[PDB]
């Protein structure tokens, strides 16, 4: 999650450290960015499942409202 | 007599004996003065005879002492 959000600074740190690694190799680095950061399947899917769980609690809350209306309807 | 990087991979057994693949880059170059001897014994192609042996034996020496 930090690699995704804090990624600008991830770029900065990886850039410093590769600059110091590649200086010994006789080449000059000027501008470099970290561009791909993906994680396998599950973080986004579970986040959306959590959102669906919240909205399903709300959906059942209005199932509960129709429970009131069926309450008095069937009275 | 300039510099060259050479990458040696080692499938080293760690302490828990997990086969860990470690690729080591060794930057290297020859020595100016003893290029005569270097050719009498080895020849023009001094570099390739050396880097893999030392690097493999030594990455094994190291990561053998270390865990996955």
């Amino acid at each position: 999650s930090q690699l995704i959000t804090q990624r600008a600074q991830v770029s900065l740190l990886i850039r410093r450290e590769l600059t110091e690694r590649a200086k010994d190799f006789s080449l000059i680095l000027d501008d470099v960015a970290i561009t791909e950061l993906s994680f396998s399947r599950e973080y986004t899917a579970a986040v959306e499942a959590k959102q669906v769980a919240q909205q399903e609690a709300q959906r059942a809350q209005f199932l509960v409202e129709k429970a009131k209306q069926e309450q008095r309807q069937k009275i | 007599c300039r510099s060259r990087p050479r990458n040696v991979p080692v499938i080293t057994g760690s302490k828990d004996l997990q086969n860990v693949n470690i690729t080591l880059r060794i930057l290297f170059r020859p020595v100016a003065s003893q290029l005569p001897r270097i050719f009498t014994s080895i020849g023009e192609d001094y570099d390739e005879r050396v880097l893999p042996s030392i690097t493999t034996e030594i990455l094994k020496s190291v990561v053998a002492r270390f865990d996955a």
